RNA sequence: UUGACCUCAAAUCAGGUAGGAGUACCCGCUGAACUUAAGCAUAUCAAUAAGCGGAGGAAAAGAAACCAACCGGGAUUGCCUUAGUAACGGCGAGUGAAGCGGCAAAAGCUCAAAUUUGAAAUCUGGUACCUUCGGUGCCCGAGUUGUAAUUUGGAGAGGG
RNA sequence: GUUCUUUGUAAAGUGCCUUCGAAGAGUCGAGUUGUUUGGGAAUGCAGCUCUAAGUGGGUGGUAAAUUCCAUCUAAAGCUAA
RNA sequence: GAUGGGGAAGCUCCGUUUCAAAGGCCUGAUUUUAUGCAGGCCACCAUCGAAAGGGAAUCCGGUUAAGAUUCCGGAACCUGG
C-alpha cells in the first residue's frame, strides 16, 4: 500500500482525546460554607477621636476589617449590611496587625446619621 | 445560657440558617457595645451558640451524605474510617483468612486433636 | 607494665566494652513471667500436656555415647512400626523427625515400646461431641521418664 | 526599612503586642509565682534578629 | 521516535548478521495458497466458545439429571490443540498428526527446538505466518503454535 | 513441557545460536533506557522458576548497571590516614551488581515489591538484569494465599534490607562451619560475642 | 479498503500506592583517626564512631547442599559451658570462634520442573441486587509465550 | 454449652504388585585482585577472566595425583515462641 | 535551577536545549451542543534573578498632635472592557 505524505521532517505527538473526570465518589462530600462573608469581613468600627472626626467632616466611616478581605468585599459587604451606596474604600494595615478601612460614602447618605444608627457616636 | 443542641436538632436547615444569621447580627451588635462598655461577658454565650448552630448544620448535612452513599463501595474519604494509615493498608479479615484448597484439605483431614493423658 | 612474679593475664577489655554490658537484673522477674507464660499456655491448651513426646536416642560423640537422652522426634519407620501415620501422630501429640534414621535395633525397639505405652496412656477425644474432661498432667516427659539401659 | 515585607511587618506587629508589662490582676491569683514579665524586650537593649 | 527507530534497526541488524541455521530454518514460511487452504481445513476444527460451552454444560446437567449418563451425553469433541507445553507433550507422545509453528515468536528460543523435535519424532510440521492468525484460529489473541491430533473421517 | 528445553538450551551460551541471539539483544537493550519496563519476561522459564506467574500484578523491569570495581570517592586520591587504607582503585563493592540493579528498580517503583532477579545479558560496560516485581495492592495478590505474604508490611524493600536471594548470598546467610562469622547476622554475632554478661550471683 | 496482533505512548481517564517523621533495639552499605605497641609503617583501636539506605513490635534467622566419625545426632534463636581454648599475630603488643553436654522455647512447611486436553476447569474490574472486612448474576478484559486441580524428595505420580 | 444448615454421589488416609520418578546455569566450580575472618597453600564477600555435570554436585579445617568411604541436596520461597 | 536523560551504594551530581512522540494560536464551523469534529498557523522550548538597569498613566492648593504625589477641593492622564 501507499504511505502517508509528510511535508515536514519533524514528528510531533498525535492529538489524543482527553476525557474529563467522572469520579465514583465526591472529593470532600460537604461543600464548605462562605469562608469570608459579610459578617466576617467587618469586625467592628474604630471609635478613636481621630476616626470620629472623619464621620461628619469627611462623611467617612472607619471599620476594622479582616486581613483576608479586599476592597471589593469591603464595598459589597458595607452595601449589604447597611444598605448604603459607597463612594470609595481606602485600606491600610495597622502596626498591631489588623486592617483598617476608611469607607467614604456617597453624598446621598450621611455617615453621622448612619453611625448612631449602628450604635456608636 | 445559649441554645441547646437537642432542641436545635428538631429544626430544618432553613430555620437553622435564619437562626444563624440572627445570631451573627446579635454578635455584631454586642461587639459594637464592647468598645463603649468596660466589660461585656454576654459575647461568649452568643459565640458558643453560633458554634452550636454550625455544628448541628454540619452534622445534618454529613448524615444526609452518608445516607446518600449508603450501601455501596467508594464512599468519600472523610466519611470512611480513619483509624491509622497502617491499619488501613493492612489485609482484611477475608484476605488474611484466605487459604489454599490444598491446605484446607490437609486441615480438614488432620486437625489438631484434643487429647488428655492419664489413662 | 610487667612486674613481680605473677601469672600472665589476658583480659580482653581494650574495646568500648562498657557499651555492651548486660547485667541480668531481670532474672527473678523473667522467671516469674516465664511461669506466667507456662500457666497461660496450659490454660489455653487446657487438656493437653504442654509438651510433645520425645524419643529416647543415643548421644553422638565418643565422650557421650555411654549415655542416652531425648531426641527431637520419632522416625517415620518407628511410627509405622507403632501403627499410626506421621500426620496423625503429630496431631495427637507425638514429635516426628523425618530426617533421623534407624541403624540400631535396641533404640528402635525402645522407641516403638515408648510409643506403645504413650498410645495406651492417652485419651483421644471425639472431634464433635461430649469432651469427657480428664484433669491434665503437665509433663509427658515426667510421665514417661528416660531410663538408662 | 521603610519598604518592608509583610512577613517582617507581621513579626513586628506581634512583638509590639508582646511589648507590655504584667497584668496586675495576675498576682492576685492563688498559687501565683509570676512576679513580672521576664520576656520583656526593648529596642535599645536587645535586637529582634529577624 | 526511538521506538520506531529501534523496531526498524532491529530487523535491519537481524539480517546484517550471519544468522546460524536454526534461525532461517524459519523465514521459509508456507506459501499463501497452501496456507489459505490449511487454515480453511483448520477452521472446521475450532475450540468451543464460552457461550456454547455454557449451554453444553446446561445440556449435560439436564442429561445427568434425567438419565444419569456419566457425562457422556455429548459426543466426542474434534478440536485443534493449542498451547506450547500441550503440543510439545503431544509431539513427544506421537499423538500429533500435523503441527503448525508461528514464524514470529518474540523469544524465538521458545520455538527453535520445535522443527527438530518434530523431525525426530516423525510429526509433520509447517512454519506458518502469523501467531495472530493462529490466535484467531483458536479464539485467542496469540497462539504461537497449533496442532491437529485427530481428525474426522 | 517446553520449559526444560528452554533451560537446557539456555545453558549453551557459547553455542552459535545463543551468541547470535545475545549479540542482537544486547544492542536492543543498549538502545533503550537504563531502567525500562519489559512487556513479557525474556526467559519465562527462568521467571516462573524464580516465582513469576503470568497473571495480573506481576511486573518485569529490565535494568543495566555499570561493571567493574568501585572507585573510592575521595578528592584526588588522598585518604588522610595510615598506608593500609591508601587504596583507591582496586577496591570492590560488597554487594552485587544484581543487588544494586534491583535496588534501583525498587526505588523506581516503590509501590511494588521486588521478588527476584536474573541475568539476561552483558558486555564490557554493562550487566543486564530482569527484575520480577509483584503489586501488593492488586486484589489478585491480596487474595491467592500462595502470594499474599508479600502484602505484610515486614517485606517493604526486601532488596534494600538484603532479603532477596542475592541479598542473602552477599550477606553470607548459610548453614555450616564456613559461615561462622555470618550466620545469624554478622553484627548480631559480633554483639553477641562482644557482650559482657554479668549475673546477680557472679559466676 | 477494512479488521486483527506486537510494541510504544497520551489523558485533571476509573481506582490505588510511594515519599516525610521517629530511630533505644533491628537488617545492610560505607568507613576513620585519636589510642596501644613505652618510637613506628603490618597490627590494634575496629569489621567501631561519624555518613547513607530500609523495617517491626520485635526484627533477623529458620526447617540442612548441617554437625559429625560415634552404639551417631537432627530447623532457627537465646542462656550456662566449651574457652581466654584450637587458631591468627613485626608469633610482638594483642586478638580469638565452633562441634558435643545441660537448659529456656519448641512447629512445621511450598513453588518450578508432568497433557485438563472429553472440553481455562482460573482471576482483576464494571454494573444490578443482597444479609457488605464480602456473596450472587451478567458483561468486558487478563490469560495457552500457561491462570486452576494434582506432587515437593520425608517423597510422590500413572496403571492393577 | 444450646440451635440452624448437611456439607457430600465430594474430599482425605491406609495395604500389596508393576512401570516410573521430571528436582533451580554466566550458576556451581577454577584462576587472579581487593577486603575480611580464629581459618592457617587462601573463612566469607565482591570485581574481572574462564566456565560444568547428572550413579551428578557440595562438604569432610594442609596443597596435589590415585582408590575408597561417610553425610547432605545448592544456585527459588513462607513461618509463632 | 527542575524536567527528558546520564552518573552515583546513596545523601544526591552533571546539564538547561540537550540521543524527548516536549505544545498553544486564532478564525470559526455547529447552533441535539457542547465545544468535539471542518480547517489553517507556529516551533520557543520550565522557572527564579535588579525597591540604583528596562518600564502605561497625577499635578497644584489646603488640611493633622502625629499621614499625604496616598486624605479634601479642583484639574488631568493611562490601561482593560
Ligand atoms: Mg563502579
Amino acid at each position: 500500500k501507499a504511505l502517508k505524505v509528510r511535508t515536514s521532517a519533524t514528528f510531533r505527538l498525535p492529538k489524543t482525546l482527553k476525557l474529563a473526570r467522572a469520579p465514583k465518589y465526591a472529593s470532600k462530600a460537604v461543600p464548605h460554607y462562605n469562608r469570608l462573608d459579610s459578617y466576617k469581613v467587618i469586625e467592628q468600627p474604630i471609635t478613636s477621636e481621630t476616626a470620629m472626626k472623619k464621620v461628619e467632616d469627611g462623611n467617612i466611616l472607619v471599620f476594622q476589617v479582616s486581613m483576608k478581605a479586599n476592597k471589593y468585599q469591603i464595598k459589597k459587604a458595607v452595601k449589604e449590611l447597611y444598605e448604603v451606596d459607597v463612594l470609595k474604600v481606602n485600606t491600610l494595615v495597622r502596626p498591631n496587625g489588623t486592617k483598617k478601612a476608611y469607607v467614604r460614602l456617597t453624598a446621598d447618605y450621611d455617615a453621622l446619621d448612619i453611625a448612631n444608627r449602628i450604635g456608636y457616636i | 445560657a445559649g441554645v441547646k443542641a437537642y432542641e436545635l436538632r428538631t429544626k430544618s436547615k432553613e430555620q437553622l440558617a435564619s437562626q444563624l444569621v440572627d445570631l451573627k447580627k446579635e454578635l455584631a451588635e454586642l461587639k459594637v457595645q464592647k468598645l463603649s462598655r468596660p466589660s461585656l461577658p454576654k459575647i461568649k454565650t452568643v459565640r458558643k451558640s453560633i458554634a452550636c448552630v454550625l455544628t448541628v448544620i454540619n452534622e445534618q448535612q454529613r448524615e444526609a451524605v452518608r445516607q446518600l452513599y449508603k450501601g455501596k463501595k467508594y464512599q468519600p474519604k472523610d466519611l470512611r474510617a480513619k483509624k491509622t494509615r497502617a491499619l488501613r493498608r493492612a489485609l482484611t479479615k477475608f484476605e488474611a483468612s484466605q487459604v489454599t484448597e490444598k491446605q484446607r484439605k490437609k486441615q480438614i483431614a488432620f486437625p489438631q486433636r484434643k487429647y488428655a493423658i492419664k489413662a | 607494665a610487667i612486674s613481680k612474679n605473677l601469672p600472665i593475664l589476658k583480659n580482653h577489655f581494650r574495646k568500648h566494652w562498657q557499651e555492651r554490658v548486660k547485667v541480668h537484673f531481670d532474672q527473678a522477674g523473667k522467671k516469674v513471667s516465664r511461669r506466667n507464660a507456662r500457666a497461660t499456655r496450659a490454660a489455653k491448651i487446657a487438656p493437653r500436656p504442654l509438651d510433645l513426646l520425645r524419643p529416647v536416642v543415643r548421644a553422638p560423640t565418643v565422650k557421650y555415647n555411654r549415655k542416652v537422652r531425648a531426641g527431637r522426634g520419632f522416625t517415620l519407620a518407628e511410627v509405622k512400626a507403632a501403627g499410626l501415620t506421621a500426620a496423625y501422630a503429630r496431631t495427637i501429640g507425638i514429635a516426628v523427625d523425618h530426617r533421623r534414621q534407624n541403624r540400631n535395633q535396641e533404640i528402635f525397639d525402645a522407641n516403638v515400646q515408648r510409643l506403645k505405652e504413650y498410645q495406651s496412656k492417652i485419651i483421644v477425644f471425639p472431634r464433635n461431641g461430649k469432651a469427657p474432661e480428664a484433669e491434665q498432667v503437665l509433663s509427658a516427659a515426667a510421665t514417661f521418664p528416660i531410663a538408662q539401659p | 526599612a521603610a519598604q518592608k515585607s509583610f512577613r517582617i511587618k507581621q513579626k513586628m506587629a506581634k512583638a509590639k503586642k508582646q511589648n507590655r508589662p504584667l497584668p496586675q490582676w495576675i498576682r492576685l491569683r492563688t498559687n501565683n509565682t509570676i512576679r513580672y514579665n521576664a520576656k520583656r524586650r526593648n529596642w535599645r537593649r536587645t535586637k529582634m534578629n529577624i | 521516535p526511538e521506538y520506531v527507530r529501534v523496531q526498524r534497526q532491529k530487523k535491519i541488524l537481524s539480517i546484517r548478521l550471519k544468522v546460524p541455521p536454526t534461525i532461517a530454518q524459519f523465514q521459509y514460511t508456507l506459501d499463501r495458497n497452501t496456507a489459505a487452504e490449511t487454515f480453511k481445513l483448520f477452521n472446521k476444527y475450532r475450540p468451543e466458545t464460552a457461550a456454547e460451552k455454557k449451554e453444553r454444560l446446561t445440556k449435560e446437567a439436564a442429561a445427568v439429571a434425567e438419565g444419569k449418563s456419566k457425562q457422556d451425553a455429548s459426543p466426542k469433541p474434534y478440536a485443534v490443540k493449542y498451547g506450547l507445553n500441550h503440543v510439545v507433550a503431544l509431539i513427544e507422545n506421537k499423538k500429533a498428526k500435523l503441527v503448525l509453528i508461528a514464524n514470529d515468536v518474540d523469544p524465538i528460543e521458545l520455538v527453535v527446538f520445535l522443527p527438530a523435535l518434530c523431525k525426530k519424532m516423525g510429526v509433520p510440521y509447517a512454519i506458518v505466518k502469523g501467531k495472530a492468525r493462529l490466535g484467531t484460529l483458536v479464539n485467542q489473541k496469540t497462539s504461537a503454535v497449533a496442532a491437529l491430533t485427530e481428525v474426522r473421517a | 513441557g517446553a520449559y526444560k528445553y528452554l533451560e537446557e538450551l539456555q545453558r549453551k551460551k557459547q553455542s552459535d545460536v545463543l551468541r547470535f541471539l545475545q549479540r542482537v539483544r544486547v544492542w536492543e537493550y543498549r538502545q533503550k533506557n537504563v531502567i525500562h519496563r519489559a512487556a513479557r519476561p525474556t526467559r519465562p522459564d527462568k521467571a516462573r522458576r524464580l516465582g513469576y506467574k503470568a497473571k495480573q500484578g506481576f511486573v518485569i523491569y529490565r535494568v543495566r548497571v555499570r561493571r567493574g570495581n568501585r572507585k573510592r570517592p575521595v578528592p584526588k586520591g588522598a585518604t588522610y590516614g595510615k598506608p593500609t587504607n591508601q587504596g583507591v582503585n582496586e577496591l570492590k563493592y560488597q554487594r552485587s551488581l544484581r543487588a544494586t540493579a534491583e535496588e534501583r528498580v525498587g526505588r523506581r517503583a516503590a509501590n511494588l515489591r521486588v521478588l527476584n532477579s536474573y541475568w539476561v545479558n552483558q558486555d564490557s560496560t554493562y550487566k543486564y538484569f530482569e527484575v520480577i516485581l509483584v503489586d501488593p495492592q492488586h486484589k489478585a495478590i491480596r487474595r491467592d494465599a500462595r502470594y499474599n505474604w508479600i502484602c505484610d508490611p515486614v517485606h517493604k524493600h526486601r532488596e534494600a534490607r538484603g532479603l532477596t536471594a542475592t541479598g542473602k548470598k552477599s550477606r553470607g546467610i548459610n548453614k555450616g562451619h564456613k559461615f561462622n562469622n555470618t550466620k545469624a547476622g554478622r553484627r548480631k554475632t559480633w554483639k553477641r560475642q562482644n557482650t559482657l554478661s554479668l549475673w546477680r550471683y557472679r559466676k
